[PDB]
């Protein structure tokens, strides 16, 4: 019967909860008492990348920790030299709607995505000189999120469909598709090891794949609202959530529970953009109050705020080295920090 | 005789006092928008522009006239109203410009209208206004070098150099101000044809007219007379200064209540007041 | 119908609740050990020499 | 991708001659272009650059005032409009395609060239190898050495390698003289200490026979080299 | 300078490539920005023919203005989570069914289709990005409309309406519910009209919101307004 099987269920998260309760011998904040304070943590804008005329939805560091993607309203793709202020490429989008960038590992790739429901893989290193679409992987129902690449011809798309998939460049089939979100998956994280990779959706619900199965491992949730945001924590043992309800989640996949709510009673706006630093001791997080709060995932004290944009801080990325901070916002501008 | 002296004596301090408050007022809030971050247009740093401008030129011939009313002695030496007279032009020239490319700017955006070269001019209107100010700077050259003339031609040698220049500074600041005359007929009738058009489909005019009674009744006042029937040197100076306040002062307030971030920014000072 | 569909998310949770689940002071202390580790090499944490910064 | 170039032939000294560049296959508006020329039996020699845009226009002492180079995006085509010519000037010109931004391959492609037969403070580089004679599968080490240092303040050293095989046109090895270029076989490589470099080949074919050409491009007065042949 | 050969050459392509963004822009600025929403039956296929996957966009040009409309209907998610991507469009082309008073949905037989339609109204109007973005009110379907309300009244979908079955007072009753689901009405304004399918005034129609749109944007930044 069909109450039965929805009791069935109840009962199966009833024990998840006990046993989640039973592994929450000590609390992380308690755990990181005697441990030094981050202290006031403040950069300036060392590098402003301008030059888009729009919103910018979303941006990427590459693995040299130099060349970086910005996607904006404006339908184009640009590729910065961060640590000269040039643009490598201008790639124009058939689909201006984009909500999503992705550099490749080894740089020769970069994939944008957006209400065209469509991750357009762009081939870098081409004998023609120009910027040309390999492959354009169609087949999501749904806006396209968030898409990390695997490697050159694997990557892994977040949609609103309440789907996620590892694609196949060469042949642009799905190889495996994720399915179990209730609501829409707003952005994936890829782990450092690159096995598993969690994604974030509407439903409050934060979950924990693997790439080679297909099938969900560990479900968290501990939100009220929309998780906006998702990175992975250095080690790749954990990960942070950011949420529509103003505060900030670090969860681990060896306990499957809530570990710190980065939250203030200041800041009523939610977070758009979670990224890591290289030790995982600064939780940097995207607000929609025109802010970027630098966080400590340890002691979930402020450390400082990265002022300076005119408009909502959308996207928000760590280079591979820790060197520098992309702060790219609605304000049509990028800001490097360091 | 001396009443209306008196009169005219509180007329010119109270006209100062009105072109600090509103002059001050535009910088006082163009400042606060600035060092608090908020975005700042091109319209009001136009504002802040000529509201520095105005205030230049009200304090300088405020001064100037405090100056020689506590001592005429010095008031009546010629290299100081040759200065004055030259810091003058500059100064006016600046300000009736900027007011003209305040003016181009509501044209240029506001305006709808067919020409090839006036979406070029709306897309780049700061390029337009520079250019409007490069012609200002030739212009200003040209009205020096004619005003310094009749400077000479006086001291070769004071109706006839009130007439000087009064003729010349008139002559030299209509030009800028009748491009803006058919500039905003242009931009009414724009607005005009728009609104009769959505008939058919289904604050700044007010204070325009407003303004402009004052400045007639104070043209009326000196320019008729300044080149019909000289009057006396007491009252030349006195009335000259008059005209050197009308447009300046009241003008600044009438700019606050065309534009709607002043006004808001007058009503947060009024609530603050009470 | 739905039945399927609970059925699914019955055998999703019977996979999620035998997972192995160490506790959190363990997964707290693994966490902090990373977080020391790497504290050396953080130029956001920890500020680099101006020659070192390539953001000059 | 094609470089193919036109004009060309006998000239009499001090006459006029034009060489176009018929370019296909790639978008040449976003490459700068080239011109090196080949005298008879010497080495080769940078004629004239002209950028994307044509904004950046220089050309070589020789040929400054005399020669003037252009291109015509529209048209895929590139033009160095020759006056004055003289004895001086007989060699068969090579268009080269040049594209800049960060971690590109500069002179990537060289075209086949078109010969021209004339009626009768700049780094320099020594290449003192001349010619070695080589074995299959053996391994050789190149040696070019520059007056002024290509070790630039960006970390980036500009020594370029190019080969010329008996007949065919110069092709790129090495970039930034570490990088391998695109489609040539890993075996070559590249090192250098900024004034001394050396390009290292693990195993020689028969497809390596040809003479070893090493630039710079930190001062745009670029020079070549003697050349280092290899027989068989 | 300290700049070698090739990161000259590399600024030189940055400023190639700045120029030609500031011309795409320049190009862009011209252009306007239309987000076609709709409910229940919308008839939005008729004004998609007559005024000329996840998104479609049908660009046309009236008048010497291009227009682009960005259709959604396709999207099926959380309108809330990708609506800030229209935020600065020009304005709004919603596409009610003036003949959807008695036609219900499928499923939830107790609301009407146009009380969905309105819920939807209700919601884009004062939606928290367009609090300026203007919309065009398009009442579609007509003719079937009318000749429903031959039959039908229109209290069978508002017991508060107290007026003839003629066209046009129901027609003026609609208009304003939907003009009154308008709660800022001081910073944004709704367009109204029946789809004509004669001529095609339907874009020209457009055509003057647009120009107001473009018209009170300038006015913003002017500051006059
Ligand atoms: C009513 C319209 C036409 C405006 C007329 C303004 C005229 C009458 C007024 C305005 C300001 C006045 C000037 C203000 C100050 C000076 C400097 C002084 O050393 C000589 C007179 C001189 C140069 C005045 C001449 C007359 C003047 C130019
Ligand atoms: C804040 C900006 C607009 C400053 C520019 C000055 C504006 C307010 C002034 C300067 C010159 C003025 C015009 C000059 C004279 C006339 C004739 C009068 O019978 C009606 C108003 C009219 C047509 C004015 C309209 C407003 C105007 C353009």
């Amino acid at each position: 019967e069909l109450d039965q099987l929805r009791q069935e269920a109840e009962q199966l998260k009833n024990q998840i909860r006990d046993a989640r309760k039973a592994c929450a011998d000590a609390t992380l904040s308690q755990i990181t008492n005697n441990i030094d304070p981050v202290g006031r943590i403040q950069m300036r804008t060392r590098r402003t990348l301008r030059g888009h005329l729009a919103k910018i939805y979303a941006m990427h560091w590459g693995t040299d920790s130099r060349l970086l993607v910005s996607a904006s309203q404006d339908g184009k793709l640009i590729i910065w030299d961060s640590y000269t202020t040039n643009k490598v490429h201008a790639i124009p989008l058939r689909s201006s709607w984009v909500m999503t960038c992705a550099y490749a590992p080894s740089g020769n790739y970069v994939a944008c995505g957006g209400l065209d429901n469509i991750c357009s893989i762009y081939n870098l290193k081409t004998r023609e000189g120009n910027v040309r679409v390999s492959r354009e992987l169609a087949g999501h129902t749904g806006y396209l999120s968030c898409c990390r690449f695997l490697d050159d011809n694997q990557i892994v798309t977040s949609s609103g469909d309440t789907t996620c998939a590892l694609w196949d460049i060469e042949t642009g089939q799905q190889t495996t598709t994720f399915t179990g979100h209730t609501g829409d998956v707003m952005s994936l994280s890829l782990a450092p090891d690159t096995r598993l990779f969690v994604s974030g959706a509407c439903d409050a619900s934060a979950k924990l794949w693997d790439v080679r199965e297909g099938m969900c491992r560990q479900t968290f949730t501990g939100h009220e609202s929309d998780i906006n945001a998702i990175c992975f924590f250095p080690n790749g043992n954990a990960f942070a959530t950011g949420s529509d309800d103003a505060t900030c989640r670090l969860f681990d996949l060896r306990a499957d529970q809530e570990l710190m709510t980065y939250s203030h009673d200041n800041i009523i706006c939610g977070i758009t953009s979670v990224s890591f630093s290289k030790s995982g001791r600064l939780l940097l997080a995207g607000y929609d109050d025109f802010n970027c709060n630098v966080w400590d995932a340890l002691k979930a004290d402020r450390a400082g705020v990265l002022a300076g944009h005119d408009n909502r801080v959308s996207c928000l990325g760590v280079t591979d080295d820790g060197m520098a901070v992309a702060t790219g916002s609605w304000d049509s501008f990028l800001k490097i920090w360091n | 005789g001396g009443v209306i002296k008196s009169i005219f004596t509180f007329v010119l301090i109270v006209e100062f006092i009105i072109g600090n408050l509103g002059n001050s007022f535009i910088a006082l809030v163009n400042c606060i928008d600035w060092v608090k971050g908020r975005k700042i247009s091109s319209v009001d740093r136009i504002l802040t522009a000529l509201a520095i401008s105005r205030i230049s030129l009200v304090w300088l011939i405020f001064g100037s006239w405090c100056v020689s009313v506590f001592f005429p002695a010095l008031f009546a030496t010629e290299k100081m109203f040759r200065m004055l007279t030259n810091i003058w032009t500059v100064i006016n020239h600046f300000s009736v410009w900027l007011a003209t490319g305040l003016g181009t700017f509501y044209f240029l955006k506001i305006a709808n209208f067919s020409n090839s070269i006036f979406l070029y001019l709306k897309w780049r209107v700061k390029k337009v206004v520079l250019v409007l100010l490069l012609v200002t700077s030739v212009f200003l050259f040209l009205n020096i070098a004619l005003i310094n003339i009749h400077i000479n031609a006086s001291i070769n040698g004071f109706t006839r150099f009130s007439s000087l220049i009064v003729l010349t500074s008139t002559v030299f600041i209509f030009i800028p101000f009748t491009l803006s005359l058919a500039m905003f007929l242009l931009l009414i009738f724009s607005m005009w044809k728009h609104r009769k058009k959505m008939q058919h489909t289904v604050r700044g005019v007010k204070s325009v007219i407003t303004f402009f009674l004052l400045y007639a009744i104070f043209s009326l006042s000196f320019f008729i007379s300044v080149w019909t029937s000289e009057r006396l040197e007491e009252n030349l100076i006195i009335l000259s200064q008059v005209m050197g306040m009308a447009y300046p002062s009241c003008h600044s307030c009438v700019l606050i209540l065309g534009n709607k971030k002043l006004r808001q920014a007058s009503l947060s000072v009024l609530l603050w007041l009470r | 119908a739905s039945i399927a569909q609970a059925r699914k998310l019955v055998e999703q949770l019977k996979m999620e609740a035998n997972i192995d689940r160490i506790k959190v002071s363990k997964a707290a202390a693994d966490l902090m050990a990373y977080c020391e580790a790497h504290a050396k090499e953080d130029p956001l944490l920890t500020p680099v020499p101006a020659s070192e910064n390539p953001f000059r | 991708v094609q470089l193919v170039e036109s004009g060309g032939g006998l000239v009499q000294p001090g006459g006029s001659r034009k060489l176009s560049c018929s370019a296909s296959g790639f978008a040449f508006s976003s490459f700068g272009m080239h011109w090196v020329r080949q005298a008879p039996e010497k080495g080769l020699e940078w004629v004239a650059y002209i950028s994307s845009g044509s904004g950046t226009i220089y050309y070589a002492d020789t040929v400054k005032g005399r020669f003037t180079i252009s291109r015509d995006d529209p048209k895929n085509t590139l033009f160095l409009q020759m006056t004055s010519l003289r004895s001086e000037d007989t060699a068969m010109y090579y268009c080269v395609r040049s594209i800049y931004y960060y971690g590109s391959s500069p002179f990537d492609f060289w075209g086949q060239g078109t010969t021209l037969t004339v009626s009768s403070s700049d780094i320099v580089m020594t290449q003192a190898t001349s010619s070695v004679p080589v074995t299959p599968g053996e391994s050789v080490s190149i040696s070019c050495r520059s007056s002024k240092s290509l070790l630039h303040s960006n970390g980036n050293t500009y020594l370029y390698w190019f080969l010329q095989r008996p007949g065919q046109s110069p092709q790129l090895l090495i970039y930034r003289m570490s990088n391998l270029a695109s489609g040539v076989p890993d075996r070559f490589s590249g090192s250098g200490s900024g004034t001394a470099f050396t390009l290292t080949i693990s195993r020689l074919e028969a497809e390596d026979v040809g003479v070893y050409y090493c630039m710079q491009h930190l001062e745009y007065p670029l020079t070549f080299g003697a050349g280092t042949k290899l027989e068989l | 300078c300290t700049l070698s050969a090739e990161d000259k050459a590399a600024v030189e392509r940055s400023k190639m490539i700045d120029r030609n963004l500031r011309e795409d822009g320049e190009k862009a600025a011209r252009e306007v920005k239309l987000l076609l929403l709709g409910a229940g039956e919308s008839g939005k296929s008729t004004i998609v023919k007559q005024m000329k996957t996840g998104i479609v966009e049908t660009h046309f040009t009236f008048k010497d203005l291009h227009f682009k409309m960005f259709d959604v209907g396709a999207q099926r998610s959380e309108r809330k989570k990708w609506i800030h991507c229209f935020e600065g469009v020009t304005a709004i082309i919603f596409c009610v069914a003036l003949s959807d008073y008695d036609l219900v949905l499928a499923e939830d037989e107790e609301m009407n289709r146009m009380h969905e339609s309105m819920k939807l109204f209700d919601s884009i109007c004062n939606n928290k990005w367009f609090t300026d973005t203007s919309i065009i009110l398009f009442l579609n379907k007509k003719d079937l409309f009318e000749e429903k309300i031959k039959k039908s009244p229109l209290t069978i979908c508002y017991p508060e309406y107290a007026g003839s079955n003629t066209y046009e007072e129901a027609a003026a009753y609609i208009q304003c519910q939907f003009e009154d689901l308008n709660k800022r009405k001081d910073t944004k304004e709704i367009y109204t009209h029946f789809t004509c399918s004669t001529d095609t005034k339907n874009v020209q129609f457009v055509f003057d919101a647009v120009t107001d749109v473009i018209i009170k944007n300038n006015l913003k930044d002017c500051g006059l307004f």
